């Protein structure tokens, strides 16, 4: 085997005892060790392990801070070399040159796999966690001096790259196979915003362009708003805010489909409205948009609309199956869903709510440190649960949907506004006596309501057409 | 056997969430996962007849605000959670209890006021305002503690009696 | 669904990051990074079958060559990276197949002769001469651009055919 320093002017070379590292039950997985050793197995020379690198960088901020972090990677960085041996001193003893064999397999087996790899944690420190840098510029600030002082020409390559990501980093085009499909206009012609509202806009083109607008919300929030359950604290606004935004987005839909509902009050025409909304649903379906499933299901659960017998009562057949097919999928705690999503062909926009209750529950369900030997070692298996869960959830942000942008369809939704000035507490309250007044508990008389729309109620299907 | 479907409700960032662990997890070691099938399933044995617990906890998705009916729609029985160092999750209660005999549409749905406990800052909701606030809705009054286990099988086993004694 | 461990190997700057990023991102890359490990996964459906492509990109500079067995042993196909404006990485193909037959100790390893950067002109291997490699290792030969996404899903699905009929 190969001889490391000592142990007392190089603190990584201790020996493995269960004193500093676990392992669990085709290299080993930590379930448990100290800082010293977790930076040592991240940067082990015997192999790579690419998987745990963004799990550490991920969840290292639990149980050490990005400036303890830095320190004790350049430590690890600074390998002692061996002195000669007997064999190069007898040979310099006669004038000649040294074989200096133990050396030099000391930097090609030892020192140059591990400098390697404490770069390549550097590379994706800061090309995919960037954010320890932008919330505090002294840390930037000594990253750029460990790597700007990098001397040997085996790293050159690497360290010239890494100059380069930095800068880049500080002052910060599609592909695809197929083209997109054409955009579908309904009653509504291209310009005419004002006259914009469910039933006049396309079903299709409806789906689509939330289908966009979600997945862009869905693909900009970073593991740095999960990680520590700090969406759920009181600084949440500060750690949290691409997360909130769009779960606000998925409340504003569903509420604006209650409204919608509700507030037509010719059960012919809400009958039509009920409709169009589940022909929107299921065209989600179609593109794989759970989290507008989710949003129609929501709004047709909801205590306003669920009541409304009369209503439900003259939806086609083949509407009620789409409908409850979709309800069936958050059943026994999302069963279904979780099976349709793991077998699906992205991409897709998944329900994040399933997430945040699994990350949350790790967090709160685990031990941050395990006891052993009167010792305290991170437990490093809970950290690995939690950056499981954000790598499902990284997984499905890399597929952009092949659809355009309607630029006034887009402006429309992201503005969508159903509360107005009131408060969640009054807006719920008009919601269910609107439903009480268009509806009345039996056995009070089923009133009649003057039509509100002018234009044609059919629908035009959700079938898509092509012209040439 | 008869399959009881309880939901947990409350506010979020308090530490609602121990409950439900607490119960299920091996209480005797800690290697939780909350992914895996049925680590929300519990076979358990109240007043000598054995049943099932089905625990729905959406902790965490407190911001779907409008997703509370359809997740409170699925079950039988309520448990009401506060933290005892948080007076607005107090407060809170009321509009929780509200919206559940809206979307049950019944004035009396079975359900258990939880004081829980989340750490060692100072309790600012004192027993005799919740037993007050109890006593006036007519439901039972349960504190637990979210590091001791202390009082998490009373108010299971409580919310399951009310149910049963509905 | 199944998993499937690919690896992508070749000399260094002949493609390897851009054909894995346009893979998984349908995104183009102009800078050159120097690679020391990278990791990706992508959910697809190939043949209606659904399954977990776990990508490994690896280094192409010879800096880190006495890195490759620990990687050649998890990896369960292989695709071989050259560039068609390139002679000297298409004549370091032998030797990274020579490496992986005897890592594995196997003479069927599933994998794909890739040839990318055809979306140039100025094109110095022909296609005879990369497909005469190709038919002697007994494995096909795919021609791919990471700019213009030719071939790039070809490649990456055809190598995961290989391994499902392994
Ligand atoms: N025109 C063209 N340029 C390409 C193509 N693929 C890669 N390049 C360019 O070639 C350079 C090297 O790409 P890169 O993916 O980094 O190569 P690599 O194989 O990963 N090298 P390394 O092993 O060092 O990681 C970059 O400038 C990239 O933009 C291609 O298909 N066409
Ligand atoms: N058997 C009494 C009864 O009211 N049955 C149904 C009648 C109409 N209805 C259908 C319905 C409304 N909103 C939903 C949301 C999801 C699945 C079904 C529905 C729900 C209940
Ligand atoms: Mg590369």
């Amino acid at each position: 085997q190969m001889r490391l320093p000592s142990a007392d002017v190089y603190r990584f070379a201790e020996p493995d005892s269960e004193e500093n590292i676990i392992f669990e039950e085709g290299i080993p997985i930590i379930k448990a060790g100290t800082v010293i050793k977790l930076i040592e197995r991240l940067t082990y020379h015997m192999y790579a392990d690419p998987n745990f690198v963004r799990t550490f960088l991920t969840t290292y901020r639990s149980f050490c801070k990005p400036q303890e972090l830095l320190s004790l990677i350049i430590e690890r960085f600074e390998i002692p070399e061996p002195e000669p041996t007997e064999a190069d001193r007898i040979a310099i003893e006669n004038g000649d040159q040294p074989l200096s064999a133990e050396l030099k397999r000391f930097r090609k087996e030892y020192i140059q796999p591990v400098q390697l790899r404490v770069l390549n944690v550097c590379r994706h420190w800061v090309e995919h966690h960037f954010y320890d840098f932008e919330r505090d510029a002294y840390l930037l600030q000594r990253m750029e001096e460990f790597i700007g002082t990098v001397r040997g020409k085996a790293m050159k390559k690497w360290v010239e790259s890494i100059t380069k990501i930095i800068q880049r980093k500080k002052i910060a085009n599609i592909t695809f196979q197929s083209s997109p499909p054409t955009v579908e206009w309904h009653i509504s012609r291209p310009g005419h915003i004002e006259t914009f509202d469910l039933l006049t806009l396309h079903p299709i083109e409806i789906a689509r362009q939330l289908t966009l607008l979600e997945s862009d919300l869905y693909r900009a929030v970073q593991p740095s708003e999960l990680v520590g359950s700090v969406w759920t604290k009181e600084d949440k606004e500060i750690n949290s805010p691409n997360l909130l935004k769009m779960i606000r987005h998925t409340t504003n839909l569903t509420l604006w489909f209650e409204k919608c509902i509700v507030e037509t009050e010719n059960l012919e025409e809400r009958v039509a409205v009920v409709s169009r909304i589940i022909e929107i649903l299921q065209v989600f379906q179609e593109l794989n948009n759970f989290n507008g499933v989710l949003e129609v299901v929501s709004a047709m659960n909801s205590s306003p609309v669920y009541r409304l017998d009369h209503t439900f009562e003259q939806i086609p057949s083949r509407q009620k199956k789409i409908l409850e097919e979709a309800h069936e999928l958050s059943e026994d705690h999302y069963k279904k869903y979780l099976a349709k999503l793991r077998s699906i062909n992205p991409p897709c926009v998944p329900f994040f709510g399933i997430y945040l209750t699994n990350i949350l529950k790790t967090e709160e369900g685990n031990p941050e440190v395990l006891k052993r030997h009167g010792k305290e070692l991170i437990n490093f298996s809970k950290r690995r649960k939690v950056a499981e869960i954000t790598g499902e959830i990284q997984q499905y942000q890399n597929q952009p949907y092949c659809l355009r942008v309607e630029s006034d369809i887009k402006r429309f939704f992201e503005n969508l506004n159903p509360m107005g000035n009131s408060m969640e507490k009054e807006f719920t309250d008009y919601l269910f006596n609107k439903s009480l007044e268009i509806e009345p508990r039996n056995p009070k008389p089923l009133p009649r309501f003057p039509k509100k729309y002018s234009y044609p109620l059919k629908s035009p299907g959700v079938r898509p057409s092509n012209p040439r | 056997m008869t399959e009881y479907k309880l939901v947990v409700v409350g506010a979020g960032g308090v530490g609602k969430s121990a409950l439900t662990i607490q119960l299920i997890q091996n209480h005797f070691v800690d290697e939780y996962d909350p992914t895996i099938e049925d680590s929300y399933r519990k076979q358990v044995v109240i007043d000598g007849e054995t049943c099932l617990l089905d625990i729905l906890d959406t902790a965490g998705q407190e911001e779907y605000s409008a997703m509370r009916d359809q997740y409170m729609r699925t079950g039988e029985g309520f448990l009401c959670v506060f933290a005892i160092n948080n007076t607005k999750s107090f407060e809170d209660i009321h509009q929780y209890r509200e919206q559940i005999k809206r979307v049950k549409d019944s004035d009396d749905v079975p359900m258990v006021l939880v004081g829980n406990k989340c750490d060692l800052a100072a309790r600012t909701v004192e027993s005799r305002q919740a037993q007050d606030l109890a006593r006036s809705y007519g439901i039972p009054y349960i504190e637990t503690s979210a590091k001791t286990r202390q009082g998490v099988e009373d108010a299971f086993y409580t919310l399951v009696r009310e149910i049963r004694q509905h």
